RNA sequence: UGCAUGGCCGCUUUUGGUCGGUGGAGUGAUUUGUUUGGUUGAUUCCGUCAACGGACGAGAUCCAAGCUGCCCAGUAGGAUUCAGAAUUGCCCAUCCCUUCCGCGGGUUUUACCCAAGGGGGGGCGGUAUUCGCUUGUAUCCUUCUCUGCGGGAU
RNA sequence: UGUCAGUGAGAACAAGAAAAACGACUCUUGUCGGACCUACUUGAUCAAAAGAGUGGGAAAACCCCGGAAUCACGUAGACCCACUUGGGACCGAGUAUUGCAAUUAUUGGUCGCGCAACGAGGAAUGUCUCGUAGGCGCAGCUCAUCAAACUGUGCCGAUUACGUCC
């Protein structure tokens, strides 16, 4: 393993891909963008980026935690009932990336269903996160 | 392949005499003894309603089982298994096992 | 080397720090600590709460009224901005400021029931030392919930302002207005 | 459920760990091993 | 593991209700029972092995037929056999079974209780206690004790040295109750809790 | 006084010194706050508001509180006696474990090393007297059933000509032992309470005895007769002889005191302070003559080690 | 040269790794100390090593794995199998002299080196919830 | 029908309370023991007395938690090298420093600071990561784990 | 509601405890696998609910035996002092799942109504002094099926008092 938790995971290892992939296209994005993504909203999918927030941070999770999928990488996926009936909160999790998402791995960076790096493109192509930001960073 | 002897017991002072005093009969005697230290004891824990009827306190109690699993470990014996589960007869719930 | 005999809050130091009161000099320490994030038993006796500054003190009773509310670390993050605010408006050291507004906002002097007969009674009762602490840190960030409750735009600018007009002795601050008033009737009857 | 040492089906039925005391309370029915120490 | 000891608990729970009831005043005091591997020994721990074996010996084989027939054993892999316990005395259920003969027989609370006491106290008890509930009158539900020696109900520790029964008799106007306990002079965890010894 | 180890936090049960040792110039106690500390003499001026030293490692960590330590002849090693399981060689090098002796199931008393890096000899509650070598096998273990009661101290002779082992009781005697068939010497007898300590002066010859009444038994290991008695006045603590001289200066719960065999009585009387049972309560629970055999170092009840001259 | 120590507390175990370095800014997991996500509990981790020399005795290459309770203990956890393994080190391959100077000043500074905090947690009784405040009352 | 009753549970009562033998006192019902004081959650103790010597509850024995020794390893998990993936960050900072020392400059002096060299330590590469599967290929161990039995103060 | 704060995203990270076996099939000279879970992949060239196949376990094996809530976050997110984008409770339409039988049983689901209540809420009254109170989540329990309940484990974790007897 070598990809997230490195460049800072949370905030400063995604805007950088993201920029590239969509200045390049390379995930999917296949329709099914509208339906809900995460329990119980009230709104839409998202303000903007449905699902660009996703794709290589899916692909990240099974990386590093070592063919995590379907069921235990929504385990780093998210739900809290944050709307609810009027009863205790619970976890959830909404099934629909996870036929995606396994998809994926086939392409860019990683290989198969057992293997799951190539070179590592992903953190070769980070390294230059850390030299200068895209966003103007706070901490570069 | 490499034989082991788990004894799965209620109680402590039943166990206690199969592991340390009969396995000395296999110890280098006929086989070679490898003691690692037992698996852990699970608890079994259950909760019962001591009032017969709706008027008390609402009381309950907690009672417990112990469930000691003893582990010890040989170097293939084969025809000698015989021998070893054939030892203890000291006590009821005193199982024994070959791979 | 450099932050082994160095302490600081992260640029805030302690050597300018004076205690204002002689009267409070044992219930006011001064904190070395980077953060006043708690982690250690507070209390076991009953003077073992004055070994630890105010700062540790205030930040702990800062808001409680649970949902879901985030407890200590939020706290921290809230302590941080308004320890920025005070520094810029008073153009002075912010903790200093703090060790001045808890004196200067706590009552001195109180009055009681303790009387008898079918009738209370009151008398002038002087405030001891741990008292004028707590009594002032309570009020102080009691009016801060009570601020944006419904109320202000601000977040943490409404802490910042208390603590800024309870050290002018201002009759803005929550904190002032009940010393002032109490004394009223503790010094006007004995 | 249905019990097997009564017939009441009523009074409560345990199934738990594969058991029924309880339409006879096993403080009465007792001598399955169990104990209360604390 | 988990429902290995749970099914032990339910064999010796039927076993031991099945004899307690049918078979009685005979000095019951319980039953034990190990295995042998493939075989379960079962040892019927009596006052009185005679009845137990029988004289015909037909009580030992139907006891062992009946459980036969319910769990699915077969000879050699189930057998009964007899104990000898001496000293009645010792044995609680025993003595309760022998005084709620006397209570059937329609003789004094009194007496009754005072032939236990004395049979129990002689052979080096503790102390012994027989709590006599039920109707000795009408009207009341009156409740009489018997205490003798000293006996403990302090810790957890009590309930080991301290075997107990209860039993019911089963008269004109209803049901009487009958308890005895007895606090043995011999540990079961050979443990005192009281007196700090010196050796000289 | 001329300088002062002040750095313990739990009582010096034991003081030992090089007397069979004579590499380098460290000292070794007995912390009872379950630590054992390894010293050296480093820097003294001599001076009271100077140090006689610094420690050199401190060895940690046990379930209990340590008895006494001994130096190795030349190995730099450190064997404890410890009130837990565990007896251990240590090391002075690394200040870590070289091997656990475990043969013990209460706990060991009291440890020294043979005049040559060889034996190891355990006493213990067992009431077993086992010689041990430095690999860590049991060699062997020493009975005729003569123990009935603690093993209150052993001191191997300095003489090997017959390899002999002088050990105490609990059971009011001193038994000698020849090692070699574990067969028992005379009993030296008369003791009206326990020995507290036994040690064998430089020749081999001459074994002062202690017990708890305040005498020490002086005793021919020659002829298994005994000599002329050296009374205290007071419970010993400790009893040691001099590598120099037979000058036994016992310890004592008044103080040290000077004995000799010329004189069998003060010569000064060294009191720890003045008013010692109205100040600190301060008894001298060990004593460990140094090297030149003309300093000797008190170990006490307090939390400290004093330098005394003669 | 290494050693090797352990931080408890609460349920949190760390076990603090040394191996021999002269420089190593320390760290944690598979996220280093700048990248710590809480800013807070970075700050925490800071004042073990900072305190007693920043780098000056604090050079040691100490990684850790700590599992066992949330984020906050961890944090905890981390600051004392640090000091721990510092001091440990100074011991074995290093006299008590400095040792002393070191831990000392540990002792000294509010953490105490020495404790645990080994207050866990409370059982759940009865016919009650928690620790007493029962159902709610019934008048009396 | 719980006001025919057995057993069980609740509460009185979460407090420190309870009872008999022999002797003393009173016609008796009763009382003394079980009592002025101090101490303690405690009829817990010391002292005292027409009480003397006793039995229960309390205490203690038990169960769980915190620290630890011994047991101690194949489903508990680490250590080093072999191993290759992978990184070897110079695109906005970690080749440049620290310590000790010597000399010359910018300072009238002080504070402050610049240059050169000697000795010493490794730092980014002589310490390089992490994989909880690369489940690959080598080696070693019991700190982290685990359970039984013992240590540890009123 | 501004002291998760309301809809969005991503990171790091927890502990007891539950589970399996039917005279039902097949197997032989005396007999083995199906009513438990979780893994993995299709379930997206187009939703959720939900279909099915392969794979392991009697549990320190169950895939790392243990994970997503409280929390962290400035990623320069969105809302922003309103009964709203804060809250749900009523109400209609559709569908799948469970079962011997559903009659909103189903409910982890879609998507209407929300502009229906309610703005910390009179008198009165409850219970806790420390890892407690408070806040938060998970499992067990019951059992065709449902937990705002009960029981147990874990996480975040204080203020005041440590006195008196009114």
């Amino acid at each position: 393993i070598r990809r997230i938790g490195k460049k800072k995971g949370a905030t400063m290892k995604d805007v950088h891909p993201w920029r590239w992939v969509k200045l390049c296209s390379q995930h999917f994005k296949q329709e099914g963008k509208l339906m809900v993504p995460n329990c119980t909203e009230i709104v839409k999918s998202s303000h903007g980026r449905e699902r660009a927030p996703q794709n290589p941070d899916w692909y990240y999770i099974r990386c590093a935690a070592i063919l995590r999928a379907v069921y235990m990488r929504p385990g780093v996926g998210y739900g809290g009932l944050s709307k609810r009936f009027s009863n205790k909160k619970n976890r959830g999790s909404r099934p629909e990336i996870t036929v995606r998402a396994s998809k994926g791995l086939l392409h860019w960076g990683c290989k198969s269903l057992t293997k799951l790096g190539l070179i590592e493109k992903c953190e070769s192509s980070g390294h230059r996160i850390t030299k200068n930001g895209r966003k103007l960073a706070d901490a570069i | 392949q490499r034989v082991l002897v788990k004894m799965t017991s209620r109680n402590a002072k039943a166990v206690e005499n199969v592991m340390t005093e009969l396995l000395l009969h296999a110890r280098n005697e006929k086989v070679v003894l490898r003691g690692p230290v037992r698996l852990p004891t699970r608890t079994l824990k259950v909760t019962t309603r001591k009032t017969p009827c709706g008027n008390g306190t609402n009381t309950w109690d907690t009672y417990e089982l112990k469930i000691y699993k003893r582990l010890v470990e040989l170097r293939a014996p084969t025809e000698l298994v015989k021998k070893i589960t054939s030892f203890p007869i000291d006590a009821g719930v005193d199982v024994a096992i070959t791979i | 080397m450099s932050a082994k005999a160095p302490k600081l809050f992260n640029k805030w130091s302690y050597e300018n720090l004076q205690t204002t009161e002689i009267a409070l000099s044992d219930h006011i320490s001064k904190t070395a600590t980077y953060v006043p994030h708690s982690a250690g038993r507070w209390q076991k006796k009953r003077f073992r709460k004055a070994r630890i500054p105010i700062v540790e003190r205030l930040t702990n009773g800062l808001m409680f009224k649970g949902r879901g509310n985030g407890k200590k670390l939020q706290a921290v993050r809230l302590v941080k901005h308004t320890l920025e605010i005070i520094h810029l408006l008073t153009d002075q050291n912010p903790l200093q400021v703090v060790i001045d507004a808890v004196s200067k906002g706590a009552p001195r002097e109180d009055s009681t029931r303790v009387g008898s007969g079918g009738v209370v009674r009151r008398q002038a009762v002087d405030v001891s030392p741990m008292r004028r602490v707590n009594e002032a840190i309570y009020l102080m960030c009691k009016g801060a919930r009570e601020a944006a409750f419904r109320n202000l735009k601000t977040l943490p600018e409404c802490l910042a302002d208390e603590i800024v007009n309870a050290s002018k002795g201002s009759s803005n601050s929550y904190a002032i207005k009940k010393k002032d008033e109490v004394e009223r009737v503790a010094k006007a009857n004995r | 459920r249905h019990c097997v040492i009564c017939s009441n089906q009523k009074a409560v039925i345990r199934k738990y760990e594969l058991n029924v005391c309880r339409q006879c309370f096993r403080e009465n029915a007792a001598n399955i091993g169990f104990s209360k120490l604390r | 593991k988990k429902r290995m000891i749970i099914r032990d608990g339910v064999f010796y729970a039927e076993l031991f209700e099945f004899l307690k009831r049918e078979l009685a005043d005979d000095g019951f005091a319980g039953v034990e029972h190990r295995v042998t591997s493939t075989r379960t020994e079962i040892v019927i721990r009596a006052t009185k092995t005679r009845e137990v074996l029988g004289e015909k010996g037909r009580r030992i084989r139907e006891l062992t037929a009946c459980l036969q027939q319910r769990f699915h054993y077969k000879e050699g892999k189930l057998q009964l056999f007899a104990e000898r316990v001496e000293v009645r005395g010792l044995s609680a259920m025993a003595q309760a079974e022998s005084l709620r003969f006397k209570l059937l027989s329609n003789l004094q609370v009194r007496r009754a209780a005072m032939g236990i006491i004395r049979h129990v106290m002689e052979s080096g008890a503790k102390g012994c206690e027989v709590t006599v509930g039920g109707k000795i009158k009408g009207q009341r539900a009156k409740s009489m004790t018997f205490r003798d020696g000293y006996m403990i109900k302090s810790g957890t520790a009590h309930k080991n040295f301290v075997d107990v029964a209860t039993r019911h008799c089963h008269l004109r106007a209803g049901t009487l109750g009958v308890k005895v306990k007895i606090m043995l002079p011999k540990s079961m965890q050979n443990e005192e809790e009281i007196l700090p010894d010196v050796i000289t | 006084y001329e300088g002062q180890l002040k750095g313990h936090r739990g009582w010096v049960t034991a003081l030992a010194c090089p007397q069979i040792t004579e590499t380098y110039i460290k000292a070794v106690s007995t912390s009872r706050d379950n630590t054992l500390i390894a010293w050296g003499s480093n820097m003294d001026r001599n001076s009271e508001e100077c140090e006689y030293g610094f420690p050199e490692r401190r060895l940690e960590g046990h379930s209990a509180f340590v008895s006494d330590v001994a130096l190795s002849n030349n190995g730099d090693f450190a064997v404890s006696a410890s009130w837990d399981h565990s007896l251990r060689l240590w090391n002075l090098q690394t200040g870590v474990c070289q091997h656990k002796f475990l043969g013990h199931t209460k706990d060991v008393l009291s440890v020294t090393f043979s005049p040559d890096n060889r034996q190891i000899v355990s006493g213990g509650r067992d009431n077993a007297l086992r010689v041990w070598n430095v690999k860590g096998e049991c060699l062997h273990t020493l009975g005729r059933g003569a123990h009935t009661d603690w093993v209150s101290c052993v001191r191997f002779s300095p003489s090997l000509e017959t390899p002999l082992i002088v050990s105490g009781g609990w059971d009011n005697l001193v038994k000698v032992w020849d090692i070699a068939s574990g067969r028992l010497l005379t009993d030296l007898k008369g003791h009206t309470n326990y020995i507290t300590s036994v040690t064998v002066s430089p020749d081999g010859s001459l074994c002062a005895s202690s017990d708890k009444d305040g005498v020490a038994r002086l005793w021919d290991l020659t002829k298994g007769e005994a000599l002329s008695e050296m009374a205290a006045g007071a419970p010993i603590n400790q009893i040691c002889f001099s590598p120099n001289r037979y000058w036994m200066c016992a310890a004592t719960e008044k103080g040290i005191r000077i004995f000799d065999l010329e004189n069998k009585d003060v010569i000064v009387e060294l009191a720890p302070e003045a008013q010692q049972k109205s100040k600190k309560t301060p008894e001298c629970m060990s004593i460990a003559w140094s090297a030149d055999g003309n300093t000797l170092y008190s170990g006490y009840t307090d939390n400290v080690i004093r330098v005394w001259s003669v | 040269k290494q050693v090797q120590t352990f931080g408890k507390k609460k349920t949190a175990i760390a076990v603090a790794t040394v191996t021999k370095a002269a420089q190593c800014n320390i760290r944690v997991n598979g996220v280093p100390v700048s990248q710590i996500l809480p800013e807070t509990l970075r700050a925490k981790i800071m004042e073990a090593v900072n305190v007693v020399g920043s780098r000056h005795f604090a050079r040691l290459r100490i990684d850790v794995t700590v599992r066992g309770a949330g984020q906050v203990a961890q944090a905890y956890a981390t600051r004392q199998a640090i000091a721990k393994g510092l001091v440990a080190y100074y011991q074995k391959y290093k006299n008590e002299v400095e040792k002393a100077a070191l831990k000392d000043k540990y002792l000294a500074y509010d953490k105490y080196l020495l404790i645990a905090d080994p207050r866990r947690c409370e059982p759940k009784k009865w016919g009650r919830h928690s620790a007493r405040t029962r159902f709610t009352k019934s008048y009396r």
